[PDB]
């Protein structure tokens, strides 16, 4: 398309009449120095850039109004994320945050927040943004804790709560007649809640959880990982649910391989399509991996858009523009050789979640400003208060591309899951079914069993 | 104190068939909505092993062949099908009130086809002859059932004095018993005779099984 | 996994006292009652009592009050039973057994883990090593031949018997000892193929730990 | 003037919650009027304990000589609506500057005492941790606050949930009952309690036969019906005043009888329940409790005493009721103030009868001294381990006796072979 030609080379900051805050895990600690590039995170940030450039190109969506944003790195670290979250709340005209008892008439610099990705990070800023009644739409944080509007008053997400994913997992386990399982989680909000939710549902459906353990994310995780694997071996479970963030999952499966364990592994959406796990030497020996990921559209314009953008960035790269809080210092050297960032499977299959969060806000604004296709009831003197936009997002319905998105009273989307399996031979993911509403629908015949005789394991 | 009476005191059950064992308490062993009677298996020389707790809950590790039922004062252990290594004494135990008590146990024997004993007789070793003692040993091995009669005969004449008899426990593979019979003499009395005979009578035959040696 | 390791067999004089130990490993020791069980030669099982190792509270069956004393040493994860003023009536196997998990009360707990048991002989008589004589088939053949050795005049129990230091397992019969004049006698037989004797050797290895005597006897034909 | 505000050379923030209100949806981004909600007598007592401590230090010519301590205190009945007060404490001009350095920049306050509950702390602590602004909590017992890397400038003058849960497990192991119900508040405090409990009893004879999250919507008829059906005798109640009262009041009303109740130290010295009508019928109440620590001068101080969220609306108040209220967390408030005051004193390099005035004080300087606190106070030794947990304070076992008192029947030994001892004779079942 043509409007690709007039896109700005600014990744993390775009000027606009109305602005969104973005929080992405762009650079993280290796194991406060945030020096390790998170390619999935940087990739997701680019989706937001794409969505906003596209919204501005669309002549009929916010006709008179230009949408812009500021995107900051979270480092998935509470000290790092607090500062941008407060920056979003500064007086639009001032650059500073007033101390007040009443913010009803207070015009924040941003009108809504996109992100953060992780549940731990939502627990850091969610109540702060909730006090301001500033709409927050996460493209990634799945913890069921955020499903209570009395606790998280302005939180939405374009991915389903994990209370539904564990229900999908328990239904698969029942369908295959497995009744003796272990469950492993990372020792933080996502994994902790996932393990607890799973254990409760498994019991409700008469599945005996043999063992249950958590992988440390701060202290050296190998001792606990050994304890965990020892229990798995003594209980003799052949099915283990791993409800874990990637880095603990990597550490866990490193040890799984060393001890030459084999079985069925059920992946939560956080590592189910992770190249970090799937590229570990001898991972293909651990057996059968069945995963659950968010059911998403593919954005076929994301890759083409990103080629053009990375071209324009190469062109402008002799220019200089210095920042202690640069989300990504090394991104100045992006050439078309880095489009791989958005071609990556983990990004392609989750991109729509970011894109849907940005568009939800844009359509909500379009409605707030009493817009039609020609003009918006807006001018340079219009005052936008996040609490008014929030009023519009409550129980919002909107069509985005081919998806009919509906938010319930909890801020939860009517979005389900795809069930996939890792096919070791050609480093791929095959579709073995879906989960929609409360209905698991799998085709047993489509499953491949990496067992001695290729038959489905155990009973 | 709760008295537990088991019945039968002993039983023999063929491979593949059903063993039923019951336990009766002098008072109810129910409380907390449960029945606190448990079943244990014990092989000779070993600690008891818990099979079943709370009347009917099978412990992990224990074969599905074992199951229990009952409440209040009447409880039953069922072994089905019986396997060869199930020879043991089975004990009930009540833990509903202090002091915990056990039944006197039920001894389960594996039933099999009648088998004749294999008889071997051994003279005193020279090494023992020196010390002035003479033990004549007779092995009666791998027979069934356990009931057997051995007589010693010296120079054609019967002897009962000085004989010590010992029986193994049931073999866990072939379910037979074995028995040793030891005739201990003085070296002197031993040298006072020529023929030494060990004579086994068992229900598998109306003719005794006979093994002899001559001292010369 | 859970192990309860009891101390070895003991011979003790009438009137003396003795303390049996039970070392627990593989679980949190103060979390479960440790029970003690007596089994006399007649094989009746009898609950002696239990101790709460968290605080040392004890509960006894009445007839063992003042006869048995339960203690724990939390610093070594070990339960102890001290038996006082022993009579020949106290001769028995004594077990320790851990309460399980699932009962409503400490009273109702069943026994999920057991020590291997401690044989206590209460006798005035004296330790005496065994004599070991070979049993060779006396100048008599068929396809399989039966040999043995006679283990005579020892005290107290136990004795272990093996054939070729373990390699001979099948066709072995080791008979329970008989007690005579404060002395034990047993015998062991072994049945081996006729072609494998007196060709390849067959020795029986006796061990009497109570006098640390360990002896062999290769079984040699008679002439 | 006002109770909530005191001018001084240096200011301490005080975060309290002396009114209670259940969570509710709101439509405007604005503070809540906490002064029209339910008054909490014992929390107001702890509120006064901070005012007393500061005044006592300002009366001293040896600790902070000629350097006055002031405060800004708040009544945050809602953790989500507490941010105006928090911003006030951290602002450098009645302005917040999000990118401002931890070094350069002088916030309104040098540190903060509080808040009381884990929920309050979780909502706000990250904003404080960012520039290492020191928080010394007199009540927060969530185990997650022991993680230095998540809460680098957070210290506390009370024990973690692990210690109380160990004491509670100790009580249970001392008697014969091994099925247990665990009723926990449906919030961060209660849920951490439940996890610690599960972890502690897992390898033990104790069986968790029933547990349940207690909240405003709890159907108590069904809870006690399920407990009764499972024949459970021991009921642990791990929950703050409002939920513990709802549990026990409901039990009386629903004819729950013959139980053994076990309180955490948050309600074992509750003053409403032990004399409540029909209390005797539900069974025996045991508990883990903070020993009553006498704070000399406080009684006198109280006789002499009686911006959003700085209004008590508590004027017709009986001095006697306040004096006799649950005195739990008293030494923790008192020590929290003194810890900050000593930290300031040492940071200013104060001597015996004067402090230098050439030194500029930054909150993170106060933090560095706080972490190496080492001083005596009413014959206790105030210190914090590496994680910012207190190395002082003990726990005792109480039994609610017939004259309505929480009688001491035992104590919890942090470091000994028998971790918990109980004179069982004192308990009348
Ligand atoms: C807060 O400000 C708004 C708008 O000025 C006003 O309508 C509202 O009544 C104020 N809130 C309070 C509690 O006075
Ligand atoms: C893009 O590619 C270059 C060369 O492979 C690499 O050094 C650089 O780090 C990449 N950029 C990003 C943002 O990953
Ligand atoms: C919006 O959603 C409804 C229901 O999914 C759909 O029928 C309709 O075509 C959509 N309308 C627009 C204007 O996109
Ligand atoms: C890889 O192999 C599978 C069969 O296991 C096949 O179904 C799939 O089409 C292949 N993947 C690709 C990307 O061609
Ligand atoms: C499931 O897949 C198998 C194999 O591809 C196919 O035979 C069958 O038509 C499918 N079943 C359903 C119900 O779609
Ligand atoms: C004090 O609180 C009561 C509610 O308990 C309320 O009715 C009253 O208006 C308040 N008084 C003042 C002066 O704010
Ligand atoms: C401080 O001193 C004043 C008199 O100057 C006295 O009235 C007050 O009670 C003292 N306060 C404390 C807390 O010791
Ligand atoms: C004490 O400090 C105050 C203000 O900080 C000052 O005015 C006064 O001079 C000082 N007093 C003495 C005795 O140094
Ligand atoms: C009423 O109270 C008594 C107290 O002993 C109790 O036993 C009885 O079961 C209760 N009745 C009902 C219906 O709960
Ligand atoms: C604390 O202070 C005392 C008194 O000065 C000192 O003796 C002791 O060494 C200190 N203790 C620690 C742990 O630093
Ligand atoms: C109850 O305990 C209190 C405080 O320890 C004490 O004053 C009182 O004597 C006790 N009453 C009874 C009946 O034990
Ligand atoms: C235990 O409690 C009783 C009061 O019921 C008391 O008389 C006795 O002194 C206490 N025993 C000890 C050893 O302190
Ligand atoms: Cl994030
Ligand atoms: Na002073």
């Amino acid at each position: 398309p043509n409007w690709f030609n007039n896109i700005s080379t600014d990744l993390f900051s775009m000027p606009g009449d109305i602005k969104l805050g973005g929080l992405f895990p762009i650079k993280e600690q290796s194991n406060v120095s945030c020096d390790s590039l998170n390619k999935d995170g940087l990739g997701r940030a680019l989706v937001m850039k794409y969505a906003v450039e596209e919204i501005n190109a669309n002549s009929q969506l916010l006709p008179g109004v230009k949408l812009g944003y500021k995107i900051y790195n979270t480092c998935r670290h509470s000290a790092v994320i607090v500062r941008p979250a407060l920056s979003f709340l500064t007086e639009k005209s001032n650059g500073t945050l007033s101390v007040e008892c009443n913010y009803t008439d207070y015009e924040t610099d941003m009108v809504a927040v996109i992100g953060p990705q992780s549940s731990e990070m939502v627990t850091v800023i969610g109540k702060l943004l909730g006090f301001f009644l500033m709409p927050q739409i996460s493209f990634g944080a799945t913890s069921d804790k955020f499903s209570d509007s009395l606790v998280y008053p302005s939180f939405f997400r374009t991915v389903p709560s994990d209370i539904r994913q564990v229900d999908a997992m328990v239904q698969l386990i029942k369908k295959f007649n497995w009744n003796w399982v272990a469950v492993v989680g990372s020792e933080e909000e996502y994994g902790q809640q996932g393990v607890q939710q799973f254990s409760k549902k498994a019991e409700d459906m008469g599945v005996c959880v043999a063992y249950q353990g958590l992988i440390p994310i701060y202290d050296d995780p190998k001792p606990a990982i050994q304890t965990i694997i020892n229990n798995i071996q003594t209980t003799e479970v052949k099915v283990v649910v791993v409800f874990s963030l990637v880095s603990p999952a990597v550490s866990f499966f490193e040890e799984v391989i060393k001890k030459n364990l084999t079985g069925v592994w059920i992946a939560s959406s956080s590592w189910a399509i992770s190249d970090k796990v799937y590229s570990l030497p001898n991972i293909d020996s651990i057996g059968t991996v069945i995963g659950f990921i968010d059911e998403t559209e593919t954005l076929e314009l994301l890759s083409p858009f990103t080629e053009v953008l990375f071209k324009k960035i190469h062109e402008a790269s002799p220019t200089e523009k210095p920042d202690p809080y640069n989300p990504c210092p090394e991104c100045w050297s992006l050439s078309p050789a880095n489009v791989s960032l958005v071609k990556e499977e983990s990004v392609q299959r989750t991109a729509f979640s970011v894109y849907a969060a940005v568009y939800t806000v844009a359509h909500a604004l379009h409605k707030l400003l009493e817009c039609n296709s020609a003009a918006c009831k807006w001018s340079s003197s219009t005052r936008l208060y996040p609490w008014k936009l929030l009023e519009v997002l409550k129980e919002f319905s909107v069509n985005i591309s081919n998806t009919s998105l509906k938010f319930d009273q909890n801020g939860n989307p009517n979005i389900g899951y795809s069930v996939i399996q890792r096919i070791w031979e050609n480093q791929s993911l095959s579709s073995v079914g879906s989960y929609r509403s409360a209905n698991l629908s799998i085709n047993e015949t489509l499953f491949k069993w990496y067992t001695n005789n290729s038959e489905k394991p155990e009973s | 104190d709760i008295v537990l009476t088991q019945s039968p005191a002993s039983l023999a059950v063929s491979l593949g068939q059903r063993a039923t064992i019951s336990c009766r308490a002098s008072e109810s062993v129910d409380s907390y909505g449960n029945s606190f009677m448990h079943w244990y298996q014990q092989k000779p020389g070993q600690p008891p092993i818990l099979l079943i707790s709370r009347a009917s809950n099978l412990e992990s590790g224990i074969p599905a062949r074992f199951s229990g039922s009952g409440s209040r004062t009447d409880f039953t252990l069922t072994i089905n099908p019986v396997e060869a290594d199930d020879f043991a004494t089975y004990y009930c135990q009540q833990t509903n009130e202090d002091p915990r008590t056990f039944g006197g146990g039920t001894k389960l024997e594996i039933k099999r086809a009648d088998a004749a004993p294999t008889v071997s007789i051994f003279p005193p070793s020279s090494e023992q002859l020196t010390s002035g003692g003479a033990s004549v040993v007779c092995f009666l091995n791998n027979f069934y059932p356990k009931d057997i009669n051995v007589k010693w005969k010296i120079d054609g004449s019967e002897r009962q004095n000085g004989v010590l008899n010992s029986w193994t426990d049931q073999d866990s593979k072939d379910s037979t018993y074995s028995m040793s019979s030891t005739l201990t003499l003085t070296k002197d009395e031993y040298e006072r005779h020529n023929s030494y005979t060990c004579e086994a009578t068992h229900k598998t035959s109306t003719s005794p099984i006979v093994k002899s040696f001559n001292r010369n | 996994e859970v192990q309860l390791q009891q101390s070895g067999p003991e011979l003790v004089k009438p009137g003396a006292s003795m303390k049996i130990s039970c070392k627990a490993s593989g679980y949190s020791f103060t979390g479960y009652s440790m029970n003690w069980v007596k089994q006399s030669h007649g094989k009746n099982l009898e609950w002696i009592g239990l101790i709460n190792p968290y605080n040392g509270d004890t509960t006894y069956k009445q007839k063992f009050k003042g006869k048995a004393t339960l203690t724990v040493d939390r610093s070594s994860s070990t339960a102890y039973m001290e038996l006082l003023r022993l009579t020949s009536e106290d001769s028995a196997v004594y077990y320790c057994a851990r309460s399980g998990r699932g009962a409503p009360t400490t009273t109702t707990a069943w026994f999920t883990y057991w020590g291997q048991g401690t044989l206590v002989t209460v006798s005035a008589a004296k330790t005496t090593p065994p004599s070991v004589y070979p049993l060779a088939p006396g100048s008599a053949t068929n396809s399989m031949v039966t040999l043995g050795c006679l283990v005579k005049g020892y005290f107290p129990e136990p004795v272990t018997v093996t054939w070729n230091s373990g390699s001979l397992s099948s066709g072995v019969h080791t008979f329970p000892a008989v007690l005579q004049s404060d002395l034990y006698t047993l015998s062991s037989s072994v049945t081996v193929p006729s072609s494998t004797w007196p060709s390849e050797t067959v020795t029986c290895n006796v061990a009497h730990p109570a006098s640390s005597t360990k002896v062999d006897k290769k079984i040699v034909p008679r002439d | 003037t006002s109770e909530f505000h005191l001018r001084g050379d240096y200011l301490i923030g005080g975060l309290f919650n002396i009114h209670y209100v259940a969570a509710a949806n709101f439509q405007r981004p604005q503070a809540i009027d906490c002064s029209s909600k339910l008054f909490i007598l014992p929390n107001y007592r702890r509120f006064q304990m901070m005012r007393f401590s500061v005044e006592e230090i300002n009366n001293s010519s040896s600790l902070l000589p000629n350097v006055s301590l002031g405060y800004q205190m708040f009544d945050h009945c809602s953790d989500i609506h507490s941010f105006p007060g928090i911003f006030k404490l951290l602002s450098v001009n009645d302005l917040i500057r999000p990118w401002e350095d931890a070094s350069t920049g002088l916030p309104n306050a040098i540190g903060v005492v509080g808040p009381f509950t884990s929920t309050h702390a979780l909502s706000i602590a990250p904003i404080f941790m960012t520039n290492l602004f020191p928080m010394v909590s007199y009540g927060c017992s969530g185990s997650v606050f022991s993680k230095e890397n998540l809460y680098p400038s957070f210290l506390r003058t009370v024990h973690s949930n692990k210690d109380v849960i160990n004491a509670i497990v100790g009580i249970i192991l001392n008697f014969n009952w091994r099925w247990v119900a665990f009723l926990y508040s449906d919030d961060d405090f209660g849920k951490d309690g439940l996890e610690q409990f599960k972890n502690k009893i897992e390898d033990s004879e104790i069986c968790l036969a029933f547990y349940k999250a207690i909240n405003v919507n709890t159907d108590y008829l069904q809870v006690f019906k399920q407990i009764e059906e499972q024949n459970i005798k021991v009921i642990v109640v791990f929950a703050p005043k409002v939920y513990a009262e709802a549990v026990v009041e409901s039990a009386v009303q629903l004819n729950v009888t013959n139980k053994v109740w076990i309180a955490d130290d948050g309600w074992s010295l509750n003053k409403k329940l032990p004399s409540m009508n029909g209390i005797q019928n539900i069974g025996t109440v045991l508990g883990v409790a903070q020993p009553v620590v006498t704070i000399p001068g406080f009684t006198d101080f109280i006789y002499s005493a009686i911006f959003c969220n700085q209004k008590c609306n508590c004027s017709n108040l009986s001095v006697k009721s306040l004096l006799n209220a649950d005195p739990s967390f008293s030494f923790p408030v008192y020590a929290a103030v003194y810890a900050i005051a000593h930290a300031l004193h040492n940071t200013l390099r104060c001597g015996s009868d004067r402090c230098p005035k050439n030194i500029t004080v930054h909150p993170h300087m106060i933090l560095e001294e706080l972490k190496k606190s080492n001083f005596t106070l009413l014959n206790q030794t105030v210190q914090f381990d590496e994680n910012g947990d207190p190395k002082f304070g003990s726990l005792s076992v109480v039994f609610w006796n017939s004259s309505g008192n929480a009688e001491e029947v035992g104590s919890y030994h942090f470091q000994s072979s028998i971790h918990l001892s109980i004179n069982k004779t004192k308990i009348k079942w």
